[PDB]
């Protein structure tokens, strides 16, 4: 009796016929397992996990179209797939079991629900029709809400069936627009050429990362087919696509255009200067990234290790940042973890968790630095040891987390030239296993921290004084001869130095009154101490 | 078409504009152009 | 006229009175007063003069429009023998920034010897008893943002 | 369109109005701090008039500044002048009922 529970919700055969929908693009292998599932008796009734917009429902679209076809077999021939309106279904209980007792009529009516879990209200009467059988049907939750329907498993175990669903590949995305790119063009009266196509799934799976394939790049294609349309009241190109990622993300659409295969050139500059002194250490870190990045090597692995050693407190953090802006920019893309927390061999519980696990699975665009991993802990470092293997870390739930572009730096003092280029290697070797040492991407070491490049840090610490006023409003310019003079200072801390001799002295004068606003403030040595004039 | 069915029951905010009382927004004109595209599609027609 | 000049000025009272922060052209009574901190303190604490004057120079450099960073005002870890002032110092320099130095924020760290009462520095983790009345400091700085812990 | 003036304790909004975070942003806060125990000697004067003439006995000036400060002193569980008023109001009661 097709009336009350077609009125409940529309059949996805109805939908076939004409087969409004698109075909589905590849999926046999999964719709497979499906056909196989389904053909049991004992866990007949699948449920489909996979994160959203993957398509976990366009598979059991296909489904429907390979019923209306012949690729089904005999026992699931003669099958109806519909769904469920919670909505246009004190009254509904009577309505539901009425469908019920047309599912009773008819052993062919495999029924679908998408968010399965929040459903099972109709728990009441669909989980007890579920034991006495006959309401086969199909799940689409995510993977939690799977753990959190398992959690019956008492009832509902014995039951249902796991079919992990998941991303297709940046490759097989590019097919699956291209079959179905022809809809969209059509709705629009567009066209949409292919190098557009491959453009949006590799702008989706980088710049975006907030949902998932094939959701985003086909997202991109209609915005694109949309704004396109309206330009017009004809073809869209990856200008258009860069331009709305550009719209959504909220990046630069140069930055998206131009620095695929040329901002490797301006990186080494940056490094190079950005940071003043570990001269010979920018010149090894840019030629290793080139090896890597710009080479054909270490698919499987990260961009790869490097070990800062050296003095703490030089510029190891800011060599990192500079690189982190350099390759990734924004000097957002770097991750820190403070392994000085992990001195416990359970810590590594809060990593399985609020820690890098979190961080990369915000973000697999960008850079990663541990800070005093010498206090780490044979556990915490084999984990470590296993990432900087394959990156997979697998935190909380087994998450397959991926390091497909970070970095992985690490920073510590076994130092503490070629007699030290030899200790180096010695408390390395020494100070845990070498296997961890041979998962090199290279090794940046830098010894000397006292030289002329540190007065230069000086001045530009100094420019940074200046910059914040200029942001608030002050004209403040410190004569090289003082900047000499603060800088004739043993210890690396000089900005403290900065504070008191600058800083402080400024506002106590400026205080009495001194000194007015607008009036550039020049600090300078004239009889080999302090002096304060105002030019304005 | 011209239903006062709704309007007794709605807030007309561009026959407010008509007279000229709400605030001008300065900027935003890319989200509002998303508005507007997400506004003229077919897989996700309305903007939230 | 004269009158139409809402001005740097106002929007600082506005401010200042809407967080407690004091952000204003300071005037007289109180640049007075922050020269001769240094004198009011070495009157409430005696002896221990280095101190004082630390405190007093964090405090006007502060005040006087420097401090750019978004760092806190000062960060001081006061240690000697006991009965030297290493919390009379902090006793008075809340009451001459304010007055009855009751408004300073008092958090006796001997308290927090257990793993699990720091807690009630950042309150109860939500859906556990005690989320809302959560926060023994945190609340304490989101009521009163400008004075010393 | 409609000029509106809440009053919630320090309590109630960070239990209550905190978490909407939406309404909150309509309204606009004003922290209004506990008197000194000057002020309250003045707010206790200024109500000295009516409480004498609800329980119809005079209250001293030194008794109204010992309330203030007493109770400032020994109840620190509840503010002033709530505190205050409360202590001469008390006083006042136990006085009149005295006259019996
Ligand atoms: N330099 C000082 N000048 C004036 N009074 C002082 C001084 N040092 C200590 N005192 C007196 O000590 C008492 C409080 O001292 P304070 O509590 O600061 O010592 P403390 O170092 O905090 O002690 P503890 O070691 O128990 O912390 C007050 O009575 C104060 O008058
Ligand atoms: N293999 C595929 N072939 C063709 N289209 C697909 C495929 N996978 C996903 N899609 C598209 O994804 C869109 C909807 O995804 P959907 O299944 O609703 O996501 P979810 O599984 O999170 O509900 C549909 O327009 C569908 O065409």
């Amino acid at each position: 009796n097709t009336p009350t529970l077609d009125s409940l919700a529309r059949d996805l055969t109805a939908i076939a016929k004409e087969d409004s929908l698109d075909p589905v693009i590849g999926r046999s292998k999964e719709i497979q397992r499906v056909i196989e599932v389904l053909s049991r008796r004992t866990k007949n009734n699948p449920v489909l996990i996979g994160e959203p917009g993957v398509g976990k429902t366009a598979i059991a679209e296909g489904l429907a179209q390979q019923i209306i076809n012949n690729e089904v077999p005999e026992i699931l021939r003669d099958k109806r797939v519909m769904t469920l309106d919670m909505g246009t279904v004190g009254e509904f209980e009577d309505r539901l079991k009425k469908v019920m007792d047309e599912i009773r009529q008819a052993g062919n009516i495999i029924l679908f629900i998408d968010a399965l879990h929040t459903l099972i209200d109709a728990s009441n009467i669909l989980k007890p029709s579920l034991a006495r059988g006959e309401l086969q049907c199909i799940g689409a939750t995510t993977l939690d809400e799977y753990r959190k329907y398992i959690e019956k498993d008492a009832a509902l175990e014995r039951r249902f069936q796991p079919i992990q669903v998941d991303q297709p590949s940046v490759d097989e995305s590019i097919q699956i627009l291209q079959g179905l790119r022809d809809r969209y063009e059509a709705h629009h009266r567009v066209s949409i050429t292919d190098d557009a196509i491959e453009a949006a799934v590799k702008l989706s799976d980088r710049y975006i990362s907030d949902r998932f394939l094939p959701d985003k790049a086909i997202d991109l294609i209609d915005e694109a087919g949309s704004k396109v349309r309206l330009r017009s009241f004809s073809e869209v190109t990856v200008d258009d696509i860069a331009m709305v990622v550009s719209s959504w993300t909220g990046v630069p659409v140069s930055k998206i255009a131009q620095t695929e295969t040329d901002k490797l050139l301006n990186m080494e500059n940056i490094l190079h200067s950005r940071v003043i002194g570990q001269d010979e250490a920018v010149v090894a870190v840019a030629k290793a990234v080139r090896r890597a990045r710009a080479g054909l090597k270490d698919p499987k692995r990260p961009i790869g290790s490097f070990i800062f050693l050296g003095p703490t407190g030089v510029g190891k953090t800011e060599l990192a940042r500079a690189l982190a802006e350099s390759i990734f920019g924004d000097e957002e893309s770097m991750i820190r973890i403070d392994m000085s927390e992990y001195m416990e061999k359970h810590s590594t519980s809060r990593l399985v968790g609020g820690q890098l696990t979190e961080k990369v699975r915000r973000k697999p665009y960008s850079v990663v630095l541990l800070d005093a991993i010498e206090k780490a802990h044979p556990d915490v470092f084999n984990i470590l040891l296993q990432v900087l293997e394959d990156g997979r870390l697998t935190d909380s739930k087994g998450r397959t987390v991926d390091f497909r572009n970070t970095i992985l730096i690490m920073t510590s003092n076994v130092g503490a030239h070629k007699d030290m280029k030899d200790k180096v290697m010695g408390e390395l070797k020494r100070a845990f296993r070498p296997e961890f040492i041979n998962r090199i991407d290279e090794i940046i070491v830098f010894h000397s921290l006292e030289k002329k490049h540190l007065t230069e840090i000086v001045s530009l610490m100094s420019d940074q004084l200046t910059k914040r006023l200029k942001e608030q409003d002050l004209s403040i310019e410190l004569t090289d001869a003082a900047k000499a003079k603060v800088a004739e200072e043993g210890a690396r801390p000089l900005r403290r130095a900065i504070q008191k001799h600058v800083e402080d002295r400024l506002s106590e004068e400026l205080l009495r009154g001194n000194i007015h606003k607008g009036q550039h403030i020049v600090l300078d040595v004239e009889d080999g101490e302090f002096v304060v004039k105002t030019t304005a | 078409a011209n239903t006062p069915t709704l309007d007794s029951l709605a807030r007309d905010l561009t026959a407010i504009a008509k007279e000229d009382s709400l605030d001008p927004v300065i900027g935003r004109s890319k989200e509002i152009q998303r508005v507007i595209e997400v506004l003229s599609r077919r897989t996700k027609n309305n903007p939230v | 006229q004269e009158n139409s000049e809402v001005t740097v000025d106002d929007i600082a009272m506005v401010v200042s009175s809407w967080t407690g922060v004091p952000v204003s052209k300071i005037a007289q009574t109180e640049t007075d007063k922050l020269l001769n901190m240094e004198n009011i303190l070495h009157s409430r604490v005696i002896g221990q003069d280095e101190a004082v004057v630390a405190v007093a120079k964090a405090v006007r450099r502060a005040r006087a429009g420097l401090k750019d960073p978004k760092r806190p005002i000062g960060s001081f870890i006061f240690l000697g023998p006991t009965g030297v002032g290493k919390t009379e110092l902090a006793r008075a320099l809340a009451e001459s920034i304010f007055g009855d130095e009751e408004s300073m924020i008092r958090i006796d760290m001997s308290e927090y010897m257990e793993k699990h009462s720091t807690s009630r520095l950042v309150g109860s983790p939500p859906g556990y008893v005690g989320y809302d009345e959560g926060g023994q400091l945190t609340e304490k700085v989101r009521r009163k943002p400008y004075s010393v812990v």
